């Protein structure tokens, strides 16, 4: 194979200002790349062929810069969501085709505060001797915070799982559902079982926590 | 092909006066035209329409003029050179026929014949008659160039420009002419007293045609001879033309004659001294053959020619040994000199006098 | 315009046959590849063939074990793959090239996910996500439907028959210890809407053909 | 596409100068000759106007005669078309 | 003294009975007083007895009588400008050759003989001797010594009734000159008796057409030096006065064709008299009446003038000939080739009334196939005959196949022998085939492919190719990479019009592709197909089959084939791709030249040359690169390699490539060579050029691997300029040629001195 | 080039001829004829000279030299040998083998030659009809006969071939009146047969048919 | 310069037959030409190869 580098990582910008994304390759050679775009749950499509030229039906704000050591991607006056995961492809070497890493284009917006909610075990699951309790962040930014869930003064980890939804294409918010799984017996075992929550958005870390139910 | 030179001489003074360079001569070409003098004076010109008129003792120019249309096509004129009451009559290539004056380069008048003038007007009690390359006898006014009468008469296919020095006696007038004829006819209205015939035919009709033309004749009392080239050497009545003696003889130029002897050359060029009524040889001399010579002339009793070399061939009158020599010209010549009344000259091909001790 | 086949589950070592389809473009050329991408943002090229069966070229993974072939009457590609293992599981993409440049792509196929297990299906456990009475009364509360102990992999969640689409959010099925999926979907919505508005999740998973409509209500305590 | 002729010229008004009773000769010096004449006995003569012009197009006139013993007529046949 | 017997002694090479037949006399009795007198006039009126010598013993008559000698070798020295064989005809005009006896003394004649023909050249200052060598067996040899002199220029031309308009300088029309540029130099100044015949007539006419009706001569006169180096000539004339014309009729039979030609005859009244004129409209009425199938009318044209005011009416009478047919028709020059083969070209035809005009297309038709070396129709009147006619057509043959030797020169069929043989008129037939085998000791390639241009009658034109090929010279991996490849052609052929031809047909290959060099440009079409191989990879291959479709246009029309020198041929071909076939595209290309003369008297000639090469295809499907045009190799141009023309090559270096984009030309002044005679040099042609060439694609850019240039344009042209001589020999046609490149651009190649084989085009 | 009296050069000459050898006894014939322009078996020396033109084909040389000979010796018994060589000289003009491979048509050729031919041997008969040369010259005289009629049969094939009807026939008539034989003419028959109904003439289609049945159908 | 030939000749390369074809009843072939005709004779002598060339 060969080094097929994509840099830097996953962006976040506001609208209007220029982004230029790296792709470098490892051999130096000029225009052996393709640029391609994959929305989320989308099939991805072609960005520049030549590793300079744009495809039909696009703006003209997409430019290919750099040399064969080297490109960039060149976004001028960035619009609305155009937002995907965007690789470089090397055709240089035909018998064995690399890839970028893949950039992930986030945006940026102002800060905002996750509405944490907690949730007991159902009713139908205190039948079935376990006890699921979900930590829930609803409309945040950044995605960066600590989430930690506290029992009688307990880290709890490798029990409980994280899953993260991808940012609105409508407030820009992350939803984040922390899900501890416990059994039905250690449900009683413990008295309070919390969630603290620490973001950026907040003013003071929120913590919600509940005793015997919810009701 | 051409002998080569004896030793040269030393045996009298190679003298010269004057000479002068004059007219754009003439060149490589074969013509028949040569200066001619009057008193304190003498007449030129080149193949050029130009045309001079110097003097006898200075050379220098009297007047000068030249004619051409004014587009300037040049004349070529070698017709003869003479002078009568002080005017000049002279003819062309172009059967145009030019009498000027002597005492400025103007018109007496200007008329018109048939033929080219490779030749020599002649004039004798007046009344001059002419003759041309066509074997057409014109016979010609001295005021206005009117013509009186003219002839027709034979010519052959070819010829080396047999033409003939027309020669009269008694007013009743004779010359040569190619096809090996002969006639002697008026000078009234031309008309035949008699003809003859010379030359022997031969050959194939190339070489019965060395005979047509005929060089230079002339009389002495009633007597007249002639020969034509490759031809006879004859001797022959002036009333008659009935023989006297004959040498089978060739040759091309003129011949002299004082005494009761004749004086000339051969085609071979070697020249001697035969009988007036005898042709039998006093002497030769055969040394300088096949030298491309010209004809002589007498001066104060002695004798020279000059040669296409340009050079001078003075000799001894009685056997013709050389008594001098001179290299006097690089051009060679074509046509003869003259001399009168105590001065002698020549002039070159390429437009050259020499004037002459 | 292109129509695959499927992708379900197979044991490791076992072997399959896939079929992708060409619809409107001529088709009898266009260099034609598979190219399998993982969830984990590994993209991989994994087979080539190109303006007809004559040049094929593999990547060096396979290295040859897997047979693509094409049938033009059929417009089809067919795809036979040799040994199976648990890495080569993937989304897989027909992929279609560019005329009169070539050495990149123009279509792109919807992606197959392919799944080699030794777990057998399992239909999924829906679990109401319902607090009744929580800081929000006037505001907004989310509630939702829990859903475990599931494989494979897809479960389609709708709510009220698509009649209910804002303010829901499906979280990422997450990979439990048990080698099962478990994964909540939530949505929120004004607190009033709560006891006046029925909140049904249709879940539907086709290996168990398990299709559950389960109803959220305000239950107290 | 070619084209051709054959045949013994015609005027078509030497036609009307043409009676019988005259001998071969006259008509020799009235036409010159004709070619064909029958190596079968019958002292006879003919003459033909044919032409085949056109990919498509056909035509010929004739007259056809025969003579005594005496190189002069007995009788004619003027086809002035074909068949 | 009496006599009773004769004996002759000294006689070798004659009977003694013919000898004493010589002299007649009364043997046995006293014989005559003549004897003495007959053995001398006969013995020397024979030219065969040198000297007699007659006795009387007393009872018999002893001769003693020698023979003279016999020439056995005439022979020459000084020879310079004739040849011994007229000189042996001068001796046979003296009546003496080899072989015989003679005097010793017309020598002299003999010399002077030969004088007069020196004359005759016009050479009057020579010599002439005689070398006799006396020999045994009663034998001499006889040899020449010449010293020619020298012959004369020409110094004036002066003419006597030129008067009112010069020509003295327009006399240089002459084939006579009477001044020789130092700076127009080839001839000079010399007499001739019979050029002067012709200038003389042709002045005349030329005055004749100024305007004169009178225009006469009086005589004309020569005449030259004693030394014999330079003419005088004169001539005596009459320019008379102007003339003009004044309306023109005609008189005589016809078949009522006066309207006809009424327009041959139109004039405008009041017009200057010409006479050449005149006599090329008596010419094109014989051409009509040719047509209308007459041959011997007479035509008359008669000035009746009125010189009161300088016009003519020309009175014109015509007798119309009485008609004419064919009887017979033949032909000659058939030793190898049959007839009827012809005869399907002659457009006169048998037994029927005539044209003169048929004849000269058949004529052409004839000159056009090049398969003689020279022609020759002629047309007799058959005895007996007022009316019937007849006619040859006669020809000289000629060997015209060839063996065409390509040997991959300039490297576009590399280190090989490409053998081949073409011939038209195979075996007489009108059978035309040709040939190659080609060979390595590793690639092979032959092909054949023949033609009946008359399978069937009216022209068809029916033709079959086939080829079977391998190369093979990646036996090291070199550059050309392998393919194999075999395929047919066939085709009709066959023209409507009566010059102008079509023809069409097809094709089929097979195609097997190895061992592709990872050239970079190329890879192009195949991504059109497809593929992408190669980062650098040498495993490659690949195959392909295809029918195809062509077709042709033709324009031909000229004096002739084999060496021409008018008119213009070209041909066009367009050929195609099919449906169902493994791609799609379609080329055309022209092949184009015309001769134009001056007066084809003297040839000075000139030729215009094009070609012009396209094709493209559809639907994504571009043509070959393998079926790419090329140029080079002083074929197409001159003082230029085989393929090495255009774009170099591109790995991931130069080699030229071919391409789709085509547009060269030579242009040309055409001429004879005077130092050799006609025999050959009637076969042989000479000529000079200026040679452009260049070519390109339109698909090619450089807007993206700008680093190195373009190779799309139509700029950037190759030029050279030479010179060729090209010349037939018993294997096939011949050329050479010489030239200098003056216009390069980077990268290219060429030599000077070339050859070339074969069919030259 | 020696030099010798002609008897020791024509003995050489004799044993060349012993030899197979030409070249050589050409030149040596060559400078007898030189050397000895008069001797006294000159004529020998003709025909051993005519015998090297054949035997090397040295053609038209010949040729000059029999009608010269002939010419210049009108009269001799063995001029019958002359004629015959003549008529062979002709015979070998028409006829070749730098093309002939068995199945080869001779025929379409420029005939001339044979017509010559035909003019000698027919003469020689009419004045030696009893010499030892005609057996061979009647059937070389036959194959010209048969060759004359092929030629112009073809003639008459292509003329049909185009559709000249008529000029055709009028060969014919001239092939009737020269030519009785040789079953091209008996093949010619329905080329009338076709003429008459191309003319639209019956009454001539029913000669064609009595002379067809005229002849025996083969 | 001079070099070619053939061989094979001397050859006797006939085999023809004599051929002529008499008239019918009623009507008549055309009367022959005297150019061509044959002074037939019974031959008897040499022939072929089987023959003399080598001259008096």
């Amino acid at each position: 194979d060969i080094q097929m580098t994509q840099s830097p990582a996953s962006l976040s910008a506001s609208l209007g200002e220029t982004v230029t994304i790296e792709c470098r390759a490892s051999e130096d050679i000029h225009s052996r790349l393709a640029w391609y775009q994959q929305k989320p749950g989308k099939s991805p499509q072609l960005l520049i062929y030549n590793a300079n030229s744009l495809h039909t039906g696009v703006p003209s704000r997409f430019s290919g810069s750099g040399s064969g050591t080297q490109f960039s991607l060149k976004i001028n006056s960035l619009q609305s969501e155009d937002v995907a995961s965007y690789f470089c492809l090397q055709y240089y070497n035909y018998p064995p085709y690399t890839f970028g890493a893949g950039a992930k284009l986030e945006l940026r917006r102002t800060v905002a505060a996750p509405s944490v909610f907690i949730f007991p075990p159902s009713d139908e699951q205190l039948k079935s001797g376990t006890a699921s309790v979900v930590c829930l962040l609803n409309n945040f930014y950044p995605r960066e915070a600590k989430v930690q869930w506290k029992v009688d003064n307990a880290l709890q980890s490798g029990n409980s799982q994280e899953s993260v939804t991808e940012q609105d294409s409508k407030d820009s918010t992350y939803s984040l559902s922390s899900t501890l799984t416990l059994s039905k017996a250690d449900y009683e075992k413990h008295k309070v079982y919390a969630c603290e929550v620490t973001h950026q958005g907040l003013s003071s870390p929120v913590t919600k926590s509940f005793n015997r139910g919810e009701c | 092909k051409m002998s080569p030179l004896p030793t040269v001489e030393n045996q009298f003074t190679p003298t010269t006066a004057w000479s002068t360079s004059v007219g754009s001569g003439i060149g490589n070409f074969y013509s028949n035209l040569h200066p001619a003098l009057a008193d304190n004076v003498v007449y030129a010109a080149d193949r050029a329409g130009l045309v001079k008129a110097l003097n006898a003792d200075d050379g220098k120019e009297i007047w000068s003029v030249s004619l051409a249309e004014k587009s300037k096509e040049p004349a070529l004129l070698s017709g003869g050179v003479t002078v009568s009451g002080g005017h000049v009559y002279i003819g062309s290539e172009k059967a145009q026929v030019y009498a000027l004056n002597t005492s400025d380069g103007t018109v007496a008048w200007q008329t018109k014949v048939a033929g080219e003038a490779l030749s020599r007007p002649v004039v004798s009690d007046g009344l001059v008659l002419i003759h041309t390359s066509n074997g057409q006898l014109q016979a010609l006014n001295e005021a206005d160039g009117a013509v009186k009468w003219t002839v027709n008469l034979d010519m052959p296919s070819l010829s080396l420009r047999g033409e003939s020095a027309p020669t009269t006696a008694f007013g009743a007038a004779v010359v040569g002419g190619d096809n090996g004829r002969v006639s002697a006819v008026l000078m009234e209205q031309g008309q035949m007293i008699w003809q003859q015939r010379i030359s022997q035919a031969t050959g194939s009709t190339e070489i019965d045609r060395l005979s047509d033309v005929d060089t230079t004749p002339v009389v002495v009392n009633g007597v007249v001879f002639a020969l034509a080239y490759n031809g006879n050497l004859t001797a022959l009545d002036l009333r008659s033309g009935q023989i006297m003696w004959k040498r089978e003889l060739g040759s091309v130029n003129d011949f002299i004659v004082d005494g009761n002897r004749i004086y000339l050359v051969d085609q071979n060029d070697r020249v001697m001294a035969l009988t007036i009524d005898g042709g039998v040889t006093l002497w030769t001399q055969s040394d300088l053959l096949h030298r491309l010579l010209t004809s002589p002339v007498l001066y104060n009793g002695n004798l020279v020619v000059g040669d296409s070399e340009g050079y001078l061939h003075w000799i001894n009158v009685e056997d013709g040994r050389f008594v001098a020599q001179q290299k006097v010209d690089s051009s060679g010549f074509q046509t003869e000199p003259v001399a009168a009344d105590g001065k002698l000259l020549i002039q070159a091909k390429d437009g050259t006098v020499y004037s002459i001790t | 315009q292109l129509v695959e086949s499927g992708g379900g589950l197979v044991q490791p070592g076992r072997s399959l046959k896939l079929s992708c389809v060409a619809s409107r473009f001529t088709f009898s050329n266009y260099g034609m590849n598979w190219i399998r991408q993982t969830p984990g943002k590994g993209l991989e090229w994994v087979a080539y063939i190109g303006s007809t069966s004559s040049h094929i070229y593999y990547a060096e993974t396979v290295k040859g074990r897997f047979t693509i072939s094409r049938d033009n009457a059929k417009n089809t590609l067919y795809l036979q793959m040799t040994g199976l293992r648990s890495e080569d599981t993937a989304l897989y993409y027909c992929v279609g090239h560019v005329r009169k440049l070539g050495a990149f792509f123009d279509y792109w196929g919807q992606g197959a996910m392919v799944t080699v297990s030794s777990a057998s299906t399992k239909g999924p456990s829906v679990f109401p996500l319902a607090p009744s009475s929580k800081s929000t009364s006037g505001g907004t509360a989310a509630l939702g439907c829990l859903v475990k102990d599931y494989f494979p992999e897809p479960v389609t969640v709708s709510w009220n028959s698509g009649a209910l689409t804002s303010g829901v959010h499906t979280f990422p099925a997450v990979l439990q210890s048990s080698g099962l999926y478990s994964l909540s979907s939530v949505v929120t919505v004004p607190s009033s809407s709560l006891g006046t508005q029925t909140y049904i999740c249709n879940v539907n998973h086709k290996p168990s053909n398990t299709k559950v409509d389960k109803k959220v209500e305000p239950k107290s305590c | 596409r070619p084209d051709i002729n054959q045949g013994n010229y015609l005027t078509a008004n030497d036609v009307s100068k043409i009676r019988v009773g005259m001998t071969q000769q006259q008509v020799a010096y009235a036409l010159g000759t004709p070619l064909m004449s029958d190596p079968f006995g019958t002292n006879t003569w003919f003459y033909v106007f044919r032409q085949q012009p056109g990919h498509e197009g056909v035509t010929q006139q004739t007259l056809t005669l025969t003579f005594n013993s005496s190189g002069v007529l007995t009788n004619i046949d003027n086809k002035p078309a074909l068949s | 003294f009496v006599v009773k017997d004769i004996h002759f002694e000294g006689l070798q090479r004659v009977a003694v009975g013919a000898a004493l037949l010589s002299m007649p006399v009364r043997t046995g009795d006293t014989v005559n007083d003549e004897d003495i007198s007959n053995t001398i006039r006969a013995l020397f009126a024979t030219g065969n007895f040198e000297d007699v010598r007659v006795l009387r013993d007393g009872d018999t008559l002893l001769v003693q009588v020698k023979e003279r000698p016999t020439i056995a070798s005439i022979t020459f020295s000084g020879n310079k400008s004739v040849k011994d064989d007229m000189l042996k005809q001068n001796l046979e005009a003296s009546g003496v050759r080899v072989g015989e006896s003679l005097d010793r003394t017309t020598i002299a004649d003999i010399e002077k003989g030969l004088e007069d023909f020196y004359y005759s050249v016009g050479k009057y200052s020579a010599s002439v001797k005689a070398v006799v060598t006396p020999l045994p067996r009663n034998r001499v040899d006889l040899k020449l010594v010449f010293q020619e002199g020298v012959s004369a220029e020409i110094q004036q031309i002066n003419i006597v009734g030129n008067h009112a308009f010069t020509t003295d300088e327009l006399i240089s029309h002459f084939q006579l000159r009477d001044e020789v540029p130092w700076w127009n130099v080839v001839g000079d100044r010399k007499y001739q008796k019979q050029k002067l015949a012709g200038d003389l007539e042709t002045l005349r006419s030329y005055y004749l057409d100024r305007g004169y009706a009178r225009f006469n001569i009086d005589s004309t006169q020569v005449s030259l030096t004693p030394d014999k180096k330079g003419i005088y000539v004169t001539v005596n004339i009459t320019e008379g006065d102007q003339y003009k014309l004044s309306g023109v009729e005609v008189s005589g039979n016809l078949a009522g064709h006066s309207a006809e030609i009424e327009q041959l005859t139109k004039i405008e009244p009041g017009e200057l008299y010409n006479g050449t004129k005149v006599t090329k409209m008596e010419d094109d009425i014989k051409k009509l009446l040719g047509r209308y199938g007459y041959a011997y009318p007479r035509v008359q044209s008669m000035p009746e003038i009125n010189d009161a005011d300088k016009t003519v009416k020309l009175r014109v009478n015509v007798d119309a000939g009485n008609r004419f047919y064919v009887r017979k028709i033949r032909f000659e020059g058939n030793d190898t080739s049959k007839d009827a083969v012809l005869r399907r070209e002659m457009r006169q035809m048998e037994g029927a009334w005539l044209g003169s005009d048929l004849v000269d297309q058949g004529k052409e038709r004839l000159n056009r196939l090049g398969f003689f070396e020279t022609v020759d129709t002629d047309t007799q009147r058959v005895p007996g005959s007022p009316d019937q006619v007849d006619v040859v057509y006669k020809v000289k043959e000629r060997n015209t196949g060839s063996f065409n030797f390509g040997i991959g020169y300039g490297t576009c069929s590399g280190v090989s022998f490409q053998a081949g043989v073409q011939q038209d008129n195979w075996l007489g037939t009108g059978y035309a085939v040709g040939i190659n085998g080609t060979k390595n000791d590793y690639q092979t390639y032959a092909e054949l492919s023949v033609t009946n241009p008359y399978f069937t009658v009216d022209g068809v034109s029916l033709g079959g190719r086939l080829f079977y090929n391998d190369f093979q010279a990646d036996d090291a991996d070199l550059s050309d990479y392998t393919n194999k490849s075999y395929g047919t052609d066939v085709t009709l052929g066959f023209p409507i019009n009566e010059y102008n031809s079509l023809r069409a047909g097809l094709g089929y290959v097979h195609n097997s592709l190895s061992n592709m060099q990872p050239q970079v440009a190329m890879w192009r079409y195949l991504y059109s197909m497809g593929e992408h191989p190669s980062t650098s990879d040498q495993d490659n291959s690949f195959k392909t089959d295809d029918f195809t479709f062509n077709y042709g246009w033709t324009y031909n029309k000229l004096d002739r084939g084999y060496f021409p020198t008018d008119g213009s041929r070209v041909n066009l071909t367009g050929k195609v791709t099919i449906p169902g076939s493994d791609n799609e595209y379609y080329k055309v290309t022209l092949d184009t030249a015309t001769y134009v003369p001056i007066d084809d008297d003297h040839k000075w000639v000139v030729l215009g040359r094009t070609r012009w090469g396209y094709g493209d295809g559809l639907g994504g499907k571009e043509m070959p690169f393998y079926e790419n045009f090329y140029a080079g190799g002083s074929s197409t141009v001159r003082g230029f390699q085989c393929n090495t023309i255009g774009p170099k090559a591109v790995y991931f270096s130069d080699d030229a490539v071919g391409g789709n984009a085509m547009a060269v030309a030579s242009l040309e002044f055409i001429t004879p060579t005077p130092f050799i005679s006609d025999k050959y040099a009637n076969s042989v042609r000479t000529s000079f050029f200026w040679d452009m060439g260049t070519v390109w694609d339109t698909n090619w850019d450089s807007s993206q691997y700008s680093g190195y240039p373009d190779y799309s344009d139509p700029s950037n042209i190759r030029m050279s300029a030479g010179i060729a001589l090209q010349w037939m020999s018993p294997l096939g046609p011949l050329v050479f040629s010489y030239a200098q490149p003056f216009k390069k651009y980077d990268g290219d190649k060429a030599e000077q001195f070339q050859f070339n084989i074969g069919k030259t085009w | 080039v020696p030099d010798n009296p002609p008897n020791e050069i024509y003995a050489t000459a004799q044993q060349k001829l012993q030899d197979g050898n030409w070249r050589q006894a050409i030149t040596q014939l060559e400078a007898l004829d030189n050397r000895y322009p008069f001797g006294p078996y000159s004529q020998q020396v003709q025909l051993d000279l005519i015998y090297a033109y054949y035997k090397n084909a040295d053609l038209p040389l010949a040729q000059a030299a029999i009608d010269r000979f002939i010419r210049l010796n009108p009269t001799h018994p063995n001029i019958d040998y002359v004629m015959y060589m003549r008529g062979l000289t002709n015979m070998a003009l028409d006829d070749s083998a730098l093309q002939g491979f068995f199945g080869v048509d001779r025929s379409d050729r420029d005939p001339q030659h044979a017509r010559a031919a035909f003019s000698d041997f027919s003469k020689l008969v009419r004045g030696y009809p009893n010499s030892q040369y005609t057996t061979d010259a009647t059937k070389r005289l036959v194959f010209l006969k048969d060759r004359l009629a092929k030629y112009e049969y073809s003639v008459a094939e292509y003329y049909t071939e185009r559709g000249a009807w008529v000029a055709v026939v009028n060969r014919v008539e001239g092939m009737l009146r020269d030519y009785p034989d040789t079953q091209a003419t008996r093949d010619a028959l329905p080329l009338m047969e076709n003429a008459y109904r191309q003319m639209q003439m019956n009454a001539q289609a029913e000669k064609v048919a009595k002379i067809i049945a005229a002849n025996s159908s083969n | 310069r001079y070099k070619r030939q053939v061989s094979g000749d001397e050859a006797y390369l006939e085999a023809a037959p004599l051929a002529e074809l008499h008239a019918p009843a009623g009507m008549i072939l055309p009367v022959t030409s005297g150019d061509y005709a044959i002074p037939v004779t019974n031959g008897s002598g040499a022939v072929g190869k089987a023959l003399d060339i080598r001259p008096p």
